[PDB]
RNA sequence: GCCGUCGCUGGCAGUCGGCAGAGCGAGAAAGAGAGUGGCGCGGACGCUACGCCGCGACGAGUAGGAGGGCCGCUGCGGUG
RNA sequence: UGGAAUGCGAGUGCCUAGUGGGCCACUUUUGGUAAGCAGAACUGGCGCUGCGGGAUGAACCGAACGCCGGGUUAAGGCGCC
RNA sequence: ACGGACCAAGGAGUCUAACACGUGCGCGAGUCGGGGGCUACGAAAGCCGCCGUGGCGCAAUGAAGGUGAAGGCCGGCGGCGCGCCGCCGGCCGAGGUGGGAUCCCGAGGCCUUCCAGUCCGCCGAGGGCGCACCACCGGCCCGUCUCGCCCGCCGCGCCGG
RNA sequence: GGCUAAAUACCGGCACGAGACCGAUAGUCAACAAGUACCGUAAGGGAAAGUUGAAAAGAACUUUGAAGAGAGAGUUCAAG
């Protein structure tokens, strides 16, 4: 094995921003929050926003 | 969020040239589009006889 | 991703991939492309032709920033000023003609080739074309030159 | 789709306050999970030392 | 080292795994090949085809007319040969009704 | 939408589990426990669940409310029938049909509250 | 988590720092905790285990109720040896059995001429930090 | 046994997209249901596309899509497309069209909504005429890649216009021998 | 009889239920179409559609190719 | 009246491994006294291929292979093995 | 014919650069910050547009000097001898033929006692616009050859077109 | 004829931090009294070798035999 092993990836600007608003998207669901796992049954409001 | 990404007819404000990615389907409830009056009125009827 | 290559499925197979008769030996054709006038003559006529040889004179200290002359084509001519120069005189009435400076755009040379919009322009350009200056004139409009 | 709620703040005592803002239109955007993974299992090979 | 010299022995059988296919034939041929001189009368034909194409009109038109004056001048056996006809789902629909009604 | 976050919920979820060539899931409000969009209790506007009682007996039946649907605190009402084995029977019966609310997950709520009727019994 | 760009998280650099520590660091390593009777006397949470103390194990076989006077420091096995924590051999002579001063609390200290500025730096430095903190 | 050859019994056409996106393979859902459950060959025409690679769904011109749409006869349809719809910047005027497609590019929604048109999307469409009436299908240009012109007869080779790999094209980069009537031949 | 591949570019979103009416296998291109005048509250299963179901034909194989592995090894981000 | 019969969905495009020592047989066939020899032509095989027969067997006769039950055959056989 | 007494562990298509095709993704006549700069995990991530220099794509052709990608009809004027040539002012305008998924029109028709009788649908003789693509023929740009006749003007020419 | 910092290089040296690396036939030849033992007249070549247990609590004592070795007994959660 050696040291010039292409060890880092560059990703498109649009596709990393893609990826950002798909990943944002996605966290105002309560069926995929409460299947990556999280406990929040009791939540009030999936958006939670404090002052 | 808006300032940074922003509505599809507001651009982003904080970075250079970003809106947010379009959209290849708008209804996303293939199930009200299939029982509705429109495509259901043009469809033969089903042929569920198992011979 | 190793896991999904070639050489995952070819563990137990004898000759991996490659021959039972004819092996897989190191350079048995040479090295590069030897034998491109011996016995790699078909693929190198079928596939670069005409590989071998000389043409033409040298240029020995060759700077390839005297011959810059990138160009730009009538059809993509009204592009270059903003759109409401190119509808704001169409509007206009007392003939005025915009500029549309195309070394200020990047290009020196301007070809003709596509169509134009009937309205008359003034061409700032530092080369022209014979057809490009015959489209702008049958359009009614001037060929400036800028040295 | 095209309807942009009205999000409640919460105060700090759990208590939603008076205080509302509008969906960001980013929590619109398209869900796309293939190109999530392939930018995620792409960043992270950025943050990796040699060896 | 003596090695075979020259064999066609499964040739004709690896022509025929692929078949041997005959060229395509294409309407409108090209015309490569022929005569220098003809192909620039024919040439010359085709650039002035046009040129007597107002006076083609007057002709077609013309006999599309004297067409009007053209045409509108001129304008096995009993029992299975009975049953063939009951037995149409159209055809028999009323021969069939007055045997329906017959059983009242 | 519900097709949407099925598409997405389908093979990456936290309670899929597949062993012994079989797939069930986990899911809070899921009645037969079965990998599929229509039992999955998360992706619909309008599910049922059907819990044993929290004490000995009886038979919790969760119901996911219509205005609610982003607030996941006021969203399921929770209704527990301590009854016979035959009117909460007719009583689940008759939350679904007459209120036409997920009508075909009827008799899969009917098995399943038969099935705690029994694991809720005294052994033997 | 720790934010000290030059201390050690590794593991092995740790485990090597520990038993390649020479003995007056092996004296701070060697501490133990001061019993809730001092501590509400000294404000004072530890101290680095000295010779002539009286102890009291609370983890072990020999986890009990009965002090006993810390007999020698063996500083180089990290152990001592206290009163009667012992056991026979074959034989039937006593040996002292090591314990560890994590393992075992304070309850009278020897109080020399420098324990007693250890004590006062710790009680100052620890109203210092109430101060800082309140 | 029987005495045939399976050489092409594996018909490789494709049975549904590679991509794993899940707003196309949506429509892939929906337009596989209206293929099978209606008469029209146009819902399987629209699925048989859904499923092609991105190399045979290219991307359609703005300027093509008017040449194609103002053809006579063909008045307030739909331009129906499966690729991308690109913009145009040599096309001046731009009429209203009512376009489906999978994706058109920001600088030609501006132009086709300051004109007027509309932009509908394939859910849109399925919706408002489900067997496909009114519709134009179209498919952009797909001998546009330079790849296809690498393809055919090998170069070096009596009447074969076809473009070789080379590194870079100047002077002294394959012009001299199987390419002078001079030096040796040329074909 | 069973397993599998291929083909049918086959069928199934119609689970349309007291806001109900349970059908599209049948030789014959196309509507169980509209209007215009002469008690008992009841009804299995299904559908991870990347799923399920039905039909036929087929099943050798070195060198070589391709696919599918809920076959296996070690570490990484998540998640049980 | 889609202009003979019978049969069968075809057409097209890229990328491409391995191979480039062959051998046998019916028939024709060249050198050689001939050869389990050297060399060609057509087709079928072995090589890459099991199975029943030929006692045995690369190539001969039958016949080509998913795993099984019943029935019937091919080529070969039916004193005993 | 060669290797092989036995058992355990180790053991052979790897990585980088280039190229080609295929494939997924984002943007799309544009595209990309890879170099540089600004703001524990983080040596990460985010951002820059007056940082897009530059690369590749958007134009080819010639060794080069260099040149560099539809036209037609209409009058009016000069010339040759009814056409053409040049010259000004009009309007029309980016080829055509064959096949061609798809779409469009639709003669006629799709039953319930009987005729007229509208709307909704569906089938359909025949007729069309024709995607992509393929064949063919034209046209356009550069190099080259042949035969020719004309137009341009600050420099009239071994000039330019 | 002459001088001149910064931006630049660093598998040696001192002091550091880290790792999708190897985990004792691997990783340095060398995790250990390793450039040691050993070989060669020399230049040079150059290994193998980690793990009792929490703590030695490392089996007192009795017994056969000259002893090694046993048979009992005891330590330990366990002498398996
Ligand atoms: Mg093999
Ligand atoms: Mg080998
Ligand atoms: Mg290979
Ligand atoms: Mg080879
Ligand atoms: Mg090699
Ligand atoms: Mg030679
Ligand atoms: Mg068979
Ligand atoms: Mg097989
Ligand atoms: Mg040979
Ligand atoms: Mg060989
Ligand atoms: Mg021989
Ligand atoms: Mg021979
Ligand atoms: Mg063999
Ligand atoms: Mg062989
Ligand atoms: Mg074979
Ligand atoms: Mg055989
Ligand atoms: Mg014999
Ligand atoms: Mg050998
Ligand atoms: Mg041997
Ligand atoms: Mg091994
Ligand atoms: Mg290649
Ligand atoms: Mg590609
Ligand atoms: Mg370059
Ligand atoms: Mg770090
Ligand atoms: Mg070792
Ligand atoms: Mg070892
Ligand atoms: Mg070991
Ligand atoms: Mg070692
Ligand atoms: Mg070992």
């Amino acid at each position: 094995t050696k040291t010039w092993r292409r060890w880092h990836r560059r990703v498109n600007t649009t596709q990393k921003r893609y990826a950002i608003c798909s990943a944002l998207a996605a966290s105002a669901l309560p069926a995929l929050v409460m299947s990556k796992g999280h406990r929040i049954e009791e939540v009030p409001e999936l958006p939670l926003v404090v002052e | 969020l808006d300032d940074l990404y922003g509505t599809w007819r507001k651009a982003a404000s904080l970075k250079s040239n970003y809106n947010l990615p379009m959209h290849k389907m708008l209804n996303t409830d293939l199930s009200r589009i299939l029982k509705s009056p429109e495509i259901q009125r043009a469809l033969r009827a089903p042929r569920k006889k198992i011979h | 991703p190793s896991r999904l290559r070639k050489t995952r499925k070819l563990r137990g197979h004898v000759s991996h991939g490659h021959g039972r008769i004819g092996k897989h030996r190191k350079h048995p054709g040479g090295r590069g492309n030897a034998g491109g006038m011996h016995h790699h003559r078909i693929n190198f006529d079928k596939y670069h032709p005409g590989y071998f040889g000389k043409v033409g004179m040298r240029h020995y200290h060759l700077k390839r920033n005297q011959s810059f002359c990138p160009t730009v084509n009538l059809d993509k001519l009204w592009t270059l000023v903003s759109e409401q120069t190119r509808v704001n005189a169409a509007k206009n009435k007392t003939g005025a003609a915009p500029i549309i400076d195309v070394v200020r755009s990047g290009y020196y040379k301007v070809l003709g080739k596509g169509k134009l919009p009937k309205q008359p322009v003034i061409v700032k350009a530092k080369f022209f074309s014979r057809r490009a200056e015959e489209k702008i004139k049958g359009v009614g409009g001037a060929c400036v030159l800028v040295a | 789709a095209c309807a942009r709620p009205l999000i409640s703040v919460y105060s700090e005592k759990g208590e939603s306050s008076g205080k509302n803002v509008t969906l960001p239109a980013v929590f619109k955007a398209p869900i796309r999970p293939d190109i999530v993974n392939f930018v995620h299992t792409n960043l992270r090979k950025n943050n990796r030392q040699p060896y | 080292a003596k090695s075979k010299n020259h064999t066609t022995h499964n040739q004709s059988r690896k022509w025929h795994r692929n078949g041997i296919k005959k060229p395509r034939s294409q309407r409108y041929e090209s015309l490569k090949g022929v005569d220098p001189k003809f192909l620039r009368n024919m040439r010359f034909a085709k650039k002035h085809n046009k040129k007597g194409l107002k006076k083609m009109q007057a002709n077609n038109a013309k006999a599309m007319a004297a067409r009007a004056e053209a045409i509108k001048a001129l304008v096995v056996s009993r029992k299975l040969h009975r049953l063939a006809y009951i037995a149409h789902p159209k055809l028999g629909r009323r021969a069939r009704a007055r045997i329906a009604r017959g059983l009242r | 939408s519900a097709h949407l976050q099925w598409m997405v919920v389908r093979n990456c979820s936290s309670f899929l589990i597949k062993r012994n060539k079989q797939t069930y899931s986990t899911e809070p409000n899921n009645l037969k426990a079965r990998n599929s969009f229509r039992y999955n209790g998360l992706i619909h506007r309008k599910t049922v669940g059907v819990e044993p009682a929290a004490d000995g007996k009886g038979v919790v039946v969760v119901m996911k409310r219509r205005s609610g649907q982003r607030k996941p605190a006021t969203s399921y009402v929770r209704t527990t029938i301590n009854k016979n084995a035959r009117a909460t029977l007719s009583s689940i019966r008759h939350m679904i049909r007459k209120n036409k609310y997920h009508p075909d997950l009827r008799m899969a709520a009917i098995r399943r509250a038969s099935a705690i009727l029994r694991s809720q019994k005294p052994v033997m | 988590m720790k934010f000290n760009p030059f201390v050690t998280s590794d593991r092995s650099k740790n485990r090597k720092r520990h038993f390649n520590a020479p003995s007056h660091i092996r004296r701070k390593i060697m501490s133990s905790p001061l019993s809730k009777e001092l501590r509400q006397k000294y404000n004072v949470r530890s101290m680095p285990i000295r010779k002539d103390d009286e102890v009291q194990v609370v983890r072990g076989h020999y986890k009990g109720q009965q002090i006993g006077k810390v007999v020698q420091v063996y500083r180089k096995k990290y152990v001592i040896y206290i009163e009667r924590v012992q056991r026979e051999k074959a034989n039937g002579t006593t040996v002292h059995v090591g314990i560890h001063p994590s393992k075992v609390v304070i309850t009278r200290l020897k109080l020399d001429k420098d324990r007693k500025k250890i004590l006062e730096r710790k009680a100052k430095s620890r109203q210092v930090g109430k101060e800082k903190g309140k | 046994g029987v005495d045939i050859r399976h050489n092409k019994d594996r018909k490789v056409r494709r049975k549904e997209p590679k991509s794993q996106d899940i707003y196309l393979r949506l429509l892939v859902k929906l337009y596989r249901f209206l293929a099978r459950r209606t008469n029209s060959t146009f819902n399987q025409v629209v699925l048989k596309r859904l499923f092609m690679s991105r190399t045979n769904r290219p991307p359609l011109s703005l300027s093509r899509m008017i040449r194609k749409m103002k053809l006579p006869g063909r008045e307030n349809k739909t331009a129906v497309v499966v690729g991308t719809v690109t913009d145009d910047v040599r096309v001046q005027e731009v009429p209203k069209l009512k376009v489906c497609a999978l994706r058109v590019t920001s600088r030609a929604r501006s132009r086709i909504l300051k004109a007027g048109g509309k932009i509908l999307t394939f859910d849109q469409l399925a919706l408002d005429s489900p067997k496909g009436r009114g519709t134009v299908l179209l498919s952009g240009p797909r001998k546009g890649r330079e790849v296809y012109r690498h393809f055919g007869k090998a170069p070096g080779t009596p009447h074969s216009h076809t473009k070789p790999y080379v590194r870079s094209k100047g002077r002294k980069f394959e012009r001299a021998r199987g390419r002078r009537a001079s030096r040796g031949y040329k074909n």
